[PDB]
């Protein structure tokens, strides 16, 4: 009965840490493109002389983004 | 939909990792370029990120499979359904809202959490008006753009 419900809360805040970095890691994805991080002209330069970097970075960031987002989909 | 310039900028960076030149890229390749830069992947994430995108199975990555990742980003249809289902399980009131103030609190408590700069750049990026509330499902249409 009751015990149903406090299984199911337990059941679904196993999912709120991989909801979370699936979260994180869109978000960093989305900010590798906007972010104040970037708009230095330290990395103005950086991207003019290789902009090799950036897409590099952003591909780190899109591998992350692929497997957290097969751990949240493992939680279902 | 790639123009000629834009797969040359991707094969650029798929170079970077595939420094000897044999078209593929291995988690050593994958992990030595991420540990240049000051990241500290295990063997075990490496494995992970590069079984992602490895289609054929024999653990590495291909160019090809590196030009669709690069073209396809956050713009699909699966990861706009699973960002959404993520966000509603902050969501008390399966209204498609969650407080600004609660949004902070699991960015900064859950996960890999966002520094306080980080979080604070996220707000910015969506809209409060009222309660402090934001529509997530307007910022993840924002992310996934
Ligand atoms: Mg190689």
């Amino acid at each position: 009965m009751k015990v149903q419900e406090q299984h199911r809360q337990k059941h679904f805040e196993k999912r709120r840490m991989p909801a979370a970095n699936l979260i994180q890691a869109a978000w960093r994805l989305y900010s590798t493109d906007m972010s104040r991080a970037y708009l230095t002209a330290t990395w103005y330069k950086l991207d003019d002389i290789m902009p090799a970097v950036k897409t590099v970075i952003r591909s780190i960031r899109i591998l992350k983004f692929l497997v957290a987002k097969r751990k949240f989909k493992e939680t279902l | 939909q790639l123009t000629e310039e834009q797969i040359a900028e991707f094969k650029e960076a798929f170079s970077l990792f595939d420094k000897d030149g044999d078209g593929t890229i291995t988690t050593k390749e994958l992990g030595t370029v991420m540990r240049s830069l000051g990241q500290n992947p295990t063997e075990a994430e490496l494995q992970d990120m590069i079984n992602e995108v490895d289609a054929d199975g024999n653990g590495t990555i291909d160019f090809p499979e590196f030009l669709t990742m690069m073209a396809r980003k956050m713009k699909d249809t699966d990861s706009e359904e699973e960002i959404r289902e993520a966000f509603r399980v902050f969501d008390k009131d399966g209204n498609g809202y969650i407080s600004a103030a609660e949004l902070r609190h699991v960015m900064t408590n859950l996960g890999e959490k966002l520094t306080d700069e980080e979080v604070d750049e996220m707000i910015r990026e969506a809209d409060i008006d009222g309660d402090g509330q934001v529509n997530y499902e307007e910022f993840v249409q924002m992310m996934t753009a």
